[PDB]
């Protein structure tokens, strides 16, 4: 057990080495494609009765927060102008598509 | 609508069960057997819900712990019932 | 003096007080309440075991 | 004359539920915050 | 079911009794004491029949004094009339005449044609299933065999033979028909049943050497009803018994030799009985477990009043069972004004009882 | 479909106002009627079920629109909104009870009843109050209501504080 | 405690998951609880002794399972739809989790399993539904808060309530029909307050408890019974059955006391025509009490002959009536209750 | 006078009593049924 | 999953093909009245056959479940170990399985299994 | 896609359960039954930790008993009748067909599988039940647990006192 | 949560049964709750969280945020059954996988 408990800690050891360097370049896709997903959202809605971006009709979703709070979209949200084929590449990996 | 979309199946088979449940049956074991897919059912509307919580999902044991436990009273009773009367059959009621 | 009579507690002692077609036409008082099973025949399987048999 | 005058306060505060008497229904974030005390302690016990 | 004789002395019991008589029994006390410890060989039930005046009295009393069981003697419709200072409540002249003067089997021989005799002829078989629960609480706290001389279960024999006779009205030839499921279904039936069988000329001279003025020299001794007893044991009473109950079938007690019957009950043996549990004979018996066995205990250590009350039956429609209201009412005023009946027993201080003030004991079971 | 009987003069909106009853006329009718038809009648068919809800219906229909159109009538013609206006609007409704029930007697006292209930019920319209208002008070125990509590947890301090605000 | 040593245990699981529902925090935490008082009830009612009892655990359990699963099914809608257990106001949502609630404890227009029961239940067991199987769908029915449903089970919870007890000769169903009406004054009493409902319960609980404990004792099953009864001064076949007007509540028979208590509170919240309604029906509700009373009032009647003793438990009967007794001269404790301010 | 109340009132609660018992001596599978009614009542009219 | 999933379906398609396809390559035999009879030691079958259902192996399966529900509850005790706080998940385990030898234990002593019928 | 297919089959499916009236059949569309909605759960779950669960209790163990005891078999075994199979293929199909044309996510849960989270999220890094079911054994909120297991201790009780009339 | 009425030791088992709270971002929403409603009782404090359990529902039920993303998208669809969006146009990019 102390030869099993050596090696998985090692793992562990070296899995937080790794760890920043994907939360890196995961910030900047998230941003850029935030930036692009915002732009859509305008440009789709562009002849929609009161359409307000990140919004219902006015109201913000969410409040109590205070302002330049970035709440990060729902999946769905995230994907809100994709294919299947791009929603299924990350959603159904555990089931291996 | 949310419901209509997520939550609407859950419905449809929950009131398609209870209506089997109050119909024509020569024993009782159909309606046994009915609630018994009412659980199921149960149990779906259960689940999705608790995976709207990140930890409370493990709900699902004291649920189904109570769930089994009715139908195992529900066979119980059913089945001294025969022994007795020798039949547990509708006409007997 | 009237004191209640047979006929005062007859007015009672029916399925119903107000007998009716059906409550009239079947009556179930066992008056301790507490009516014991019967014993029925529970019959057994039959089986012919043999010949083809080892 | 004070039964009158009970009735009436009775009728405010029943309407505004301000006081925590008759009219109150007292709530509880204990177990609330006895799960987030056993988030904590378990937080940090993560990991051997 | 064994004799001393063939135990080379006396039968031991395999634990120390329960004070049933003067003690209560509860589901607490149930948890705190088993019951069928105490239960030994001997824990049945020999009932007797026979033609009547077939002197089984002293039949009974030898069998159950050489195979050490209980004898619990007969019927006595007197109890009815005695009370805590015995006296005779037939004392209380004809004051009420109509149906509040009394009726006992001297009566009843004397003149059958009384409606009056049918008060009896269901408080006689109240009296029969009264002792039958004493005897199964003996059984059940003592672990001890008992002998009844007669049962409940055989009483019918008598009604229908009385009201083949004619005595009994239709009405109450109903009443005790129905009535009897109502109660019999609550008692267990005996181990073993033993029926003497002499003929009807065969008891008329034995009835003519009891020499009973109230008896002997009666009318009702007319062959049909002393054989209606013969044709109700031989196939009505029997069979249901030879279902359950073990039966045995000697000529009668005269010739009934008791060593012989001694041998013969102990040779019949019933752990060969200890087969299948679902086998209707003994059925009234197995009892699973100590708890089941509990059960039975306290429902006679302690539900004896409810064992009375489902006598409890309502039925209006018979004349000769009603009573007049007022001369009811008046009844009851000599009832609980006689001398020793205004309290409960022991508190009758007007006619003894001392140690009031301070008393409030009461007995199980304790009439009342 | 979504109007009030009461909401309008007594004597406008006859259409609107009628509607405003029937509902409450229907709801009724179909009540009592899944609710015998189970019970008694136990019609099988469902041209015979619809029988049963059509003979159960249709009088209700009768008593409330029996009981609308002559107190209607009243108020157009009589000019006055008057507890005799609903009185005999009662009368007219019975009147119905015993044509459809073909016993004369059994409707002209309920004629006279239904009247009498018009009659209150004009009185609540006019004075003010109701028969089944809101409530004013809701208690939920008594006063140590909030010192019923037995539990064995300890409770660390709270988040938020009733004192004032120090900035 | 009837017969077994197991009656002691189911009591106790009972008590313990009914206790769970009145002291449950969220809906599933007392639906929990309920289910548990499902189990340990179940056997009780389900004696092995006899046939009756076996029919009536068939239908408690088919009906009770049933409300149970609605129950926690409405509950989840609702605690989805509101993401919150108490919702921001009663919406459909809601209206089927008193349904639930209704039928599991017997009220107006899901009524008709409760009287086929009682021809099955014994005395006690029919108390013991008669009282506790009540506490927890009721307290829960405090929790929701629809004013018209309610509303519609108050005001047939006494129409049916009376004129079905009526007709019934089986004291059994007497029973179901007396305590439905009776129901209709708690129901209406919670849609006011809780604490006055709460005391309310407590009067009616001591009440039918002695009563039926009686019927248990003596063992009287049916209205020929009562009258043929035997008794020896035919006095206290009339001094006991004063608690059968205790029934109705008439000043001299502390029934009043809690009736008196609804109905101040409740006209305080100008609800004056639901009382009348309720009041009304308590007259038919007292008619049949005095059909019953025809018994005793008079005094020596035509009786049976065979009878000459009658007998009945020490414990029980010592128990019992020391409770009516109370029932008799009950109202001289004015000053001892200081629970109603 | 008393046909307006008096006997015929006691004669009318016979007629209802009666009819109760008609309602009630039936097959628990109607009263299960009334009640699911009674829920795909209020569900529809949730989604309306 | 689903490529559990569809892995499963191809086999099942794969075994119902084969029993399909063997239920061709079997040569057929005109039907006899007797050779469909029910095999009973080659004398007559008697009346339905249909066992008695008053015995008690519904009884052996419901301890089945009493057990089987809790071995559910123990399943997770082999991941949380290494997280749960050790007092609790300590005494919390021993006490199960304590219980259940009690139950067991005290049960031997009923001996229930030991029935007269 | 699968989730919706298996929307399609448990409501063919259902389909099948309300019309069956043999015990057998009944029993064995329970079944079924199981299995998806096993799977089902199972697609919107973390994982599939609880369908094992619940299957191996409700269908591996407790069907047996519904089984069993409708194992009366009703002295006779089906008339299987290939047109409600037809049809269950034939609703199957244009169901199929439309969950082939309906739209692709909306359609879907929006629940969120170990894969539908946020790489940041430090805490899904775990084994998939080893956070989840934490709470069901460290405090407070453990001892229901042991309420389970007494609950069924007590079941196993009540079931020799019901199961036990006499024999 | 609806407040038991007795909160005997009883309420010491289901009290804390499942919590929001825990290792959720709602949870911040539920404690900015789950405090006033200590604050105002149950009655009044229902009539002032109305921010706090507009948020707080929001987050964990997600009405608002996704039922927006549902008219958003039938609204793409329905400029394509107009025929607005071509066989290219009708999708936008793809979101690199190793993003949300
Ligand atoms: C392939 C192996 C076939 C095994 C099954 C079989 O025996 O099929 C037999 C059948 C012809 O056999 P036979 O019965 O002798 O002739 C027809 C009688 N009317 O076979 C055939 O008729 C078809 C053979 C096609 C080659
Ligand atoms: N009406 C009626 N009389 C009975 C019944 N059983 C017994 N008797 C009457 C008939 C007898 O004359 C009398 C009892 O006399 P026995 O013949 O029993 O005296 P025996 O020599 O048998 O000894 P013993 O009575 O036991 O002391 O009681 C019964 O069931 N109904």
């Amino acid at each position: 057990a102390k030869k099993v408990k050596r090696d998985e800690i090692e793992m562990r050891s070296a899995q937080n080495v790794i760890f920043p360097i994907l939360v890196a370049e995961r910030d900047r896709e998230f941003l850029r494609q935030l930036r692009r997903n915002r732009d859509e959202e305008a440009e789709l809605m562009k002849n929609v009765p009161g359409w307000e971006v990140g919004t219902w009709y006015g109201e913000p979703v969410f409040k109590t927060l205070p302002e330049d709070t970035l709440v990060t979209p729902i999946f769905k949200e995230f994907y809100a102008h994709s294919d299947w084929k791009s929603y299924a590449k990350r959603a159904h990996l555990k089931l291996w598509s | 609508m949310i419901m209509i979309l997520y939550w609407s199946l859950p419905m449809i088979l929950f009131i398609l069960g209870l209506f089997c449940f109050v119909s024509n049956r020569k024993h009782l074991l159909s309606m046994l057997l009915s609630l018994e897919f009412i659980v199921l059912m149960l149990f779906f509307m259960l689940f999705i819900y608790l995976n709207m919580l990140n930890y409370e999902s493990y709900f699902s044991m004291m649920f189904l712990t109570f769930s089994v436990c009715e139908g195992a009273l529900g066979l119980s009773i059913l089945v001294s019932m025969i022994r007795t009367h020798g039949n547990d059959y509708f006409q007997s009621f | 003096k009237w004191y209640p009579d047979p006929e005062f507690m007859k007015q009672f002692s029916g399925p119903v007080m107000y007998p009716d077609e059906v409550t009239s036409l079947w009556t179930v008082p066992p008056w301790n309440s507490k009516v014991t099973p019967v014993e029925k025949s529970v019959r057994n399987l039959t089986l012919n075991f043999g010949p083809q048999h080892p | 004359q004070i039964r009158l005058l009970e009735d009436e306060v009775r009728r405010k505060m029943s309407e505004r539920n301000d006081y925590q008497a008759y009219y109150y229904r007292p709530s509880v974030a204990k177990y609330h915050r006895i799960s987030k005390e056993a988030a904590d302690e378990l937080e940090a016990l993560r990991g051997d | 079911i064994s004799g001393k004789t063939m135990r080379g002395g006396p039968r031991v019991p395999k634990a120390a009794p329960y004070p049933y008589k003067t003690k209560k029994y509860s589901v607490f006390n149930a948890i705190f004491d088993k019951t069928s410890k105490r239960f030994d060989e001997n824990s049945k039930v020999i009932c007797v029949e026979g033609p009547i005046a077939a002197g089984k009295s002293k039949f009974a009393k030898e069998l159950a004094e050489e195979l050490d069981m209980e004898y619990y003697p007969a019927v006595d419709l007197d109890l009815i009339y005695i009370n805590s200072y015995g006296y005779d409540m037939r004392k209380l002249d004809p004051q009420l005449p109509p149906s509040c003067r009394s009726y006992d089997v001297r009566n009843f021989c004397l003149d059958p044609s009384h409606d009056l005799a049918a008060q009896f002829q269901i408080r006689m078989y109240m009296l029969r299933y009264s002792q039958y629960i004493d005897a199964l609480q003996h059984v059940l706290s003592t672990g001890q065999g008992v002998v009844l001389e007669r049962s409940p279960y055989s009483d019918f024999v008598f009604m229908e033979a009385m009201f083949r006779q004619g005595y009994l009205s239709r009405g109450a030839r109903s009443v005790y028909n129905e009535l009897r499921q109502n109660t019999i279904g609550e008692l267990l039936k005996p181990h073993l049943v033993i029926y003497l069988d002499l003929p009807v000329d065969a008891v008329k001279k034995q009835i003519k050497a009891r020499n009973v003025d109230y008896e002997v020299q009666s009318k009702v001794f007319s062959d049909a009803y002393l054989s209606d007893l013969e044709q109700l044991y031989k196939q009505q009473y029997l069979k249901d018994i030879s279902t359950h109950a073990e039966l045995l079938i000697y000529d009668w007690t005269a010739g009934g030799e008791t060593e012989v019957v001694v041998e013969d009950i102990e040779r019949i043996d019933f752990n060969q009985f200890e087969a299948d549990i679902h086998n209707k004979k003994m059925l009234d018996w197995r009892f699973p477990l100590e708890a089941e066995w509990c059960e039975a205990r306290i429902k006679y250590c302690h539900e004896k009043p409810d064992l009375m009350n489902y006598f409890n039956v309502p039925r209006f429609d018979v004349p000769e069972l009603v009573r007049s209201a007022d001369d009811g009412k008046v009844w009851r005023d000599v009832w609980f004004n006689a001398p020793g009946m205004k309290y409960r027993p022991g508190y009758n201080a007007d006619m003894g009882d001392e140690g009031l003030l301070t008393k409030t004991k009461i007995g199980i079971n304790q009439g009342i | 479909l979504r109007s009030k009987y009461y909401d309008h003069p007594d004597g406008e909106d006859a259409f609107g106002k009628i509607v405003a009853t029937n509902k409450y006329a229907v709801s009724a009718g179909v009540a009592w009627s899944m609710f015998d038809v189970l019970t008694l009648s136990k019609p099988q068919g469902y041209l015979p079920t619809l029988g049963r809800f059509a003979y159960n219906t249709g009088p209700l229909m009768g008593m409330a629109t029996a009981f609308t159109l002559t107190t209607l009538v009243a108020t157009n013609a009589r000019g006055k909104d008057d507890k005799i206006n609903y009185l005999i609007g009662g009368f007219a409704a019975g009147g119905v009870f015993g044509a459809w029930k073909h016993n004369h007697v059994a409707g002209l006292c309920a004629g006279l009843f239904l009247g009498i209930a018009g009659v209150i019920k004009k009185m609540s319209i006019e004075q003010g109050w109701e028969f089944f208002p809101n409530t004013p008070i809701k208690q939920y125990g008594g006063l140590n209501i909030a010192g019923n509590d037995w539990t064995i947890m300890a409770d660390p301090p709270k988040n938020w504080t009733t004192e004032k605000p120090k900035e | 405690m009837f017969n077994n040593s197991s009656k002691i245990l189911f009591i106790t699981i009972m008590i313990i998951g009914t206790l769970i529902t009145v002291t449950s925090n969220s809906w599933l935490g007392a639906w929990m609880g309920l289910e548990i008082n499902l189990l340990s009830f179940i056997p009780l009612l389900s004696d092995n002794n006899n046939l009756m009892s076996t029919e009536a655990s068939l239908k408690y359990f088919l009906t009770q399972v049933l409300a149970s699963t609605v129950l926690l099914f409405s509950s989840i809608l609702l605690m989805l739809k509101n993401n919150m257990n108490n919702e921001i106001n009663e919406s459909f949502t809601s209206m089927i989790i008193m349904s639930a609630l209704l039928l599991k404890s017997g009220a107006a227009p899901f009524h008709f399993w409760f009287p086929n029961m009682m021809e099955g239940l014994t005395w006690m067991n029919a108390l013991m539904l008669m009282t506790w199987q009540k506490i927890a769908p009721l307290m829960l029915i405090s929790y929701l808060n629809i004013k018209y449903l309610l509303l519609i089970s108050v005001i047939l919870s006494v129409i049916i309530g009376a004129i079905g007890g009526l007709n019934q000769t089986s004291l059994r169903k007497l029973m179901a029909f007396s305590s439905i009406n009776h129901l209709g004054w708690m129901l209406s009493s919670l849609m006011i307050s809780e604490s006055i409902w709460l005391i309310y319960f407590f009067f009616y609980s001591f009440l039918s408890f002695v009563l039926t404990f009686m019927f248990n004792i003596f063992k009287l099953f049916h209205l020929n019974q009562l009258f043929s009864w035997f008794v020896n001064s035919k006095i206290l076949k009339f001094t006991l059955f004063m608690n059968f007007l205790s029934l109705g509540g008439l000043p001299p028979f502390l029934g009043f006391l809690p009736k008196w208590l609804v109905i101040q509170q409740l006209t305080l919240c100008n609800q004056y025509f639901m009382l009348t309604l309720m009041m009304m029906s308590t007259l038919i509700t007292l008619f049949f009490y005095l059909r019953i009373c025809y018994s005793a009032f008079m005094m020596n009647y035509f009786e049976n002959n065979w009878i000459m003793k009658m007998n009945m438990n020490s414990i029980n009967y010592n128990m019992y009536m020391i409770m009516t007794f109370f029932s008799i001269f009950g109202l001289f404790l004015i000053s001892l209750f200081y629970f109603m301010f | 006078s008393e046909y307006f109340g008096g006997q015929h009132l006691y004669q009318k609660l016979s007629m209802y009593s009666k009819t109760l018992f008609l309602m009630h001596n039936n097959s628990l599978k109607i009263y299960l049924l009334l009640f699911v009614f009674w829920i795909l009542i209020l569900l529809i009219l949730l989604f309306l | 999953m689903f490529s559990i999933i569809f892995i499963a379906l191809l086999i099942l398609l794969i075994t119902t093909i084969v029993m399909f396809l063997a239920s061709i390559l079997s040569k057929k035999a005109l039907i006899d009245r007797e050779k469909s009879s029910p095999f009973e030691c080659g004398f007559d079958p008697k009346s339905s056959s249909r066992l008695p259902f008053s015995l008690r192996f519904f009884l052996i399966t419901i301890i089945f479940l009493i057990f089987d529900v809790e071995i559910a509850l123990i399943l997770p005790m082999i991941i949380i170990m290494k997280y749960s706080n050790i007092m609790i998940w300590t005494i919390t385990s021993i006490i199960f399985i304590l219980i259940l030898l009690i139950g067991l234990y005290h049960e031997w002593n009923q001996g229930m299994l030991n029935w007269s019928n | 896609m699968i989730q919706l297919m298996l929307y399609s089959l448990i409501i063919t499916t259902s389909i099948i359960f309300l019309n069956m009236i043999h015990p057998l059949a009944l029993g064995l569309t329970l079944l079924i039954q199981t299995i998806f909605v096993c799977l089902l759960t199972g697609l919107m779950t973390k994982s599939f930790w609880y369908s094992y669960i619940l299957f191996l209790i409700f269908l591996g163990g407790m069907l047996v008993l519904f089984i069993y005891v409708t194992s009366l078999a009703s002295n006779e075994m089906f008339n299987l009748s290939m047109k409600l199979t037809l049809f269950s293929s034939l609703i199957l199909i244009f169901m199929l067909i439309l969950s082939f044309i309906m739209d692709k996510t909306s359609s879907s849960l929006f629940l969120m599988n170990n894969d539908m989270q946020s790489i940041i999220n430090m805490n899904s890094y775990f084994m998939e039940n080893s956070l989840s079911l934490n709470k069901l054994y460290n405090f407070p909120t453990n001892f229901i647990t042991i309420l389970l297991m007494n609950y069924l201790l007590i079941t196993l009780i009540v079931i020799v006192k019901i199961t036990k009339l006499f024999k | 949560s609806l407040t038991p009425f007795l909160r005997l030791p009883l309420t010491d088992l289901t009290g804390c049964l499942i919590n929001h709270q825990t290792y959720d971002k709602c949870g911040k929403f539920e404690m900015k709750m789950m405090e006033c409603f200590e604050a105002y009782g149950l009655e009044r404090g229902k009539r002032e969280c109305a921010d706090l359990i507009s948020d707080f529902q929001e987050c964990v039920g997600m009405q608002k945020q996704l039922m927006r993303f549902h008219a958003m998208r039938n609204e793409r669809y329905k400029q394509w059954l107009k025929g607005e969006r071509k066989g290219q146009e009708f999708f936008a990019d793809p979101p690199r996988v190793d993003a949300y």
